[PDB]
């Protein structure tokens, strides 16, 4: 068959990246349960942004939500290591 | 949360909805969630009083905390598993207030005199429902009576807030958050509300509620939550690097056994290796820990039969490293259990009168034993599952040693392969991966009763399938790996580590 | 490989943006040819 | 921009008030939960 | 060979860019009046 | 809801509004560089 065209493959790569973080979203939202209220407030706000971005397929919102969800994930990772 | 103290006395009330708003498949997921939880609780060694109640129009009590059977984890698991969704389907109401009133009756003492230890006792309530209580009065008013009866939140001098924790699980396809959020307890930075998607990835669920305040130092206990890193999955795993001029850089594995000691192989080091040239990293920190001395086994000798014609002799390939400073145990730093100890007795859930031989029988039967060792892939720790060939194929596992380079024409097999060696590898019964030379020194791990016990130490392998530093591409099937049995060197470890207070039998 | 190096920042790019490639060689022989090779795949599907 | 609201206190004590707001087409939101004292009618007297 | 460098210094937004070299009768390339020499590329944030 | 706005339930409220905080004590025992100890304290801000 013919190979995929210019942007179809690129848009799929971005979506796969967002789907990956969404799979562990319920885990991270749960992980903040024992953390401070800053995280619980931050992640549920960042969570919907990614959820809406995926079903809307908006490149602008999918890109930002990816890095927005990635940052709060890193904040949780450092929080759990320093909490022990 | 929930405190895990071996001296504890804790009541756990399990209330399970059985209305038509749940569904059979979700009711089963509710059961599977409880079974894993009860099993994980028993892994800590704490004996609570379990109460089991299923309710719809009328609550049905299955296990009461007054019975001595309430402290039997396996029996309660049997009672819960037998319960069927359509057992009381014809009474398919949702009367949570009466179910809580039954729990109120359980903690309630006769007359006006509470039995001693009432404030000493912890109380935990776990409720699973759709948030749509349709029968009976308000369920919240019974919570206030429980708060009153237990004298919790009723006094500024003594709050008693930590003696009661309430978790609510949102089950069923359709669910109401509002009433569930009202039922659940509300405490700062403590999760008490769970949704439908939370029913998957159970290890993360329990990680939020469990507090290991009095259970930090237990051996062979792993956190399996998805967010966990390599050292959450292997708390005892230690990475040992030896860099010395001429010799160069070299890396082996080690296993935490006490606050000052890590267990690893002896052939990784030598008497010429200085303590400053050995670096060990446990939790994964880039700060390398300083060591004090390396305790080689007295009967270790790599050149024991060198004059006879044998290049290398790996008998008693074990060593104990004493750290300069003692470790502080945590979620990523915990020892692995050692055979014939009181800790292993409690890990195997054995009575305190269990003998070292009885523990030997359980760990090493004359059969293929499931086990695993640790390996590195792109600077990331990963698990490799193998089989210990201890059954009838134990002789065939030892015979494959003839193909090892450097020992092809050695006449006597019993000379080179000592009874200290445990034999793994091969394709029967299943394909067992073969170690890299960097994987040497690691522990040989066996899983029993939701805990992990060390039974050996990675020694050497017949064929170095990981020669080109990569274990890529297929290899001949007769490549076997050998490991040092812990029962053979048990007197030396008991002699050296009796001052660490590990409770040897 | 020896006498060969590729920066990590360049290495971990992968298919997403690797169009220009930078390979560093510590030395090249003057007597005969030194060689290397690698595969390429089309992923954009454009002619000419 | 200020958005006024009208309310009536119903019970004495340091009671709780919560408000939330969210913008369209951007996922930026904010919420404010504060408490203020509900005082019954009267006034202080320091008689001897 | 000429090298055109495109910079994106947004802190949380990668950009899908339509980039084009236009025709010039004094230079030869795929860019002609009939056929445009256009590509669609993606620049990660704080990268080139 | 399917509209382009954050739902109300997931909006988490700011509620920590004390005027004064960070009532802490710490000792400079870090390695002295030119006699000056360099201490790093990671602190949570308030709302
Ligand atoms: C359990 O209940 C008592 C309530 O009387 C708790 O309070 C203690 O009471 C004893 C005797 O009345 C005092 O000596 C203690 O000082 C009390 N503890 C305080 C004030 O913290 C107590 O927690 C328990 N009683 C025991 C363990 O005897
Ligand atoms: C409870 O209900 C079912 C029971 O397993 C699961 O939910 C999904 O239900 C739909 C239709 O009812 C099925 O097509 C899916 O296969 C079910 N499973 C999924 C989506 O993983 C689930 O366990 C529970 N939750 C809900 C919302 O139904």
């Amino acid at each position: 068959t013919s190979l995929p065209t210019s942007n179809e493959y690129q848009n799929e790569k971005l979506a796969n990246e967002l789907k990956s973080l969404l799979d562990e979203l319920n885990v991270n939202e749960l992980a903040t349960g024992s953390l401070n209220t800053y995280y619980k407030r931050t992640i549920k706000i960042s969570g919907q942004k990614a959820m809406y971005a995926l079903k809307s397929k908006d490149f602008k919102k999918m890109s930002e939500a990816k890095y927005q969800l990635q940052k709060i994930y890193n904040e949780i990772d450092e929080a759990l290591k320093s909490k022990y | 949360k929930i405190v895990l103290d071996p001296s504890g006395s804790m009541n756990i009330y399990l209330v399970l909805d059985g209305s038509g708003s749940i569904g059979a498949s979700n009711f089963t997921g509710a059961k599977k969630c409880l079974v894993n939880l009860i099993e994980k609780v028993a892994s800590y060694g704490v004996k609570p009083r379990y109460g089991l109640v299923t309710y719809a129009t009328y609550p049905k009590i299955w296990v009461k905390v007054s019975e001595a059977d309430s402290s039997n984890a396996d029996w309660v698991t049997k009672q819960l598993n037998e319960i069927n969704y359509e057992d009381h389907k014809l009474k398919s109401g949702t009367n949570t207030k009466k179910a809580l009133q039954a729990v109120y009756s359980m903690m309630s003492w006769p007359d006006d005199v509470p039995p001693e230890g009432w404030n000493r006792t912890r109380h935990v309530i776990i409720l699973m429902t759709d948030g749509l209580h349709n029968m009976g009065g308000d369920p919240i008013t019974v919570i206030d009576e429980i708060r009153d009866l237990l004298y919790i939140g009723k006094d500024r001098k003594n709050p008693r807030e930590d003696y009661l924790d309430v978790y609510v699980f949102g089950v069923g396809p359709l669910v109401n958050q509002v009433n569930i959020n009202a039922l659940a307890s509300k405490k700062d930075n403590e999760q008490h509300v769970f949704k439908v998607k939370d029913m998957e990835n159970l290890e993360d669920v329990f990680y939020q509620m469990i507090d290991e305040s009095q259970s930090l130092s237990l051996c062979g206990m792993v956190w399996e939550h998805r967010k966990g890193t390599d050292y959450h999955k292997q708390p005892w795993q230690a990475k040992i690097s030896v860099i010395r001029p001429s010799k160069g850089h070299e890396s082996c594995m080690g296993a935490v056994v006490s606050e000052y000691f890590v267990l690893t192989a002896a052939h990784c080091f030598t008497v010429d290796d200085k303590e400053h040239s050995i670096k060990v990293s446990v939790g994964g920190e880039k700060r390398d820990l300083e060591i004090e001395v390396v305790l080689f086994h007295p009967n270790y000798n790599i050149n024991g039969k060198k004059e006879a014609g044998i290049p290398e002799f790996y008998d008693y390939d074990v060593a104990l490293i004493k750290l300069k400073n003692k470790l502080k145990y945590g979620q990523t730093i915990r020892p692995i259990c050692l055979p014939c100890t009181e800790g292993t007795t409690r890990a195997l859930r054995l009575p305190p009168t269990t003998t070292c031989q009885q523990q030997k029988e359980e760990l090493l039967p004359a059969q293929d034993i499931k086990a695993l060792f640790v390996s590195e892939e792109e600077k990331k720790l990963t698990r490799k599952e193998v089989y210990i060939k201890n059954g009838d194929k134990k002789g065939s596992c030892e015979r494959d040693a003839q193909y090892a380079p450097g020992y092809d024409k050695v006449k006597d097999i019993s000379e080179v392969v000592t009874p200290r060696f445990l034999c793994t590898g091969g394709v029967s019964p299943y394909a067992d991966p073969n170690t890299c030379r960097g994987d040497a020194g690691g522990p040989l791990i066996v899983h029993k009763r939701s805990r992990f016990i060390q039974v050996g130490v990675i020694s050497w392998g017949v064929v170095d399938v990981c020669k080109n530093q990569k274990r890529q591409k297929q290899v001949p099937a007769h490549a076997r790996d050998f490991h040092i049995n812990l029962f053979q060197v048990l007197p030396w470890l008991k002699e050296k580590l009796q001052d660490e207070d590990l409770g040897f039998l | 490989g020896v006498d060969r190096y590729i920066s990590k920042y360049e290495l971990d790019k992968a298919f997403s943006d690797r169009n220009t490639l930078i390979i560093y060689l510590d030395k090249v022989s003057h007597s005969e040819d030194d060689c290397l090779a690698f595969k390429v795949h089309q992923y954009f599907n454009v002619e000419l | 921009l200020s958005v006024p609201y009208v309310i009536v206190p119903l019970k004495t004590g340091l009671q709780e008030v919560e408000v939330k707001a969210a913008v369209y087409h951007h996922f930026i939101s904010d919420g404010v939960r504060k408490s203020l004292k509900v005082v019954p009618e009267g006034i202080r007297m320091n008689k001897t | 060979e000429i090298r055109a460098v495109l910079y994106n210094y947004r802190q949380n937004q990668e950009l899908k860019v339509r980039v084009e070299l236009l025709h010039n009768p004094a230079f030869c390339s795929l860019a002609t009046t009939k056929r445009r020499h256009q590509q669609t590329v993606t620049i990660p944030p704080k990268s080139s | 809801l399917d509209e382009d706005i954050i739902a109300e339930e997931n909006i988490v409220s700011r509620s920590e509004f004390p005027e004064s905080w960070l009532w802490n004590v710490e000792d400079l025992k870090e390695p002295p560089k030119n006699g000056i100890s360099t201490k790093l304290m990671n602190i949570f801000l308030k709302d």
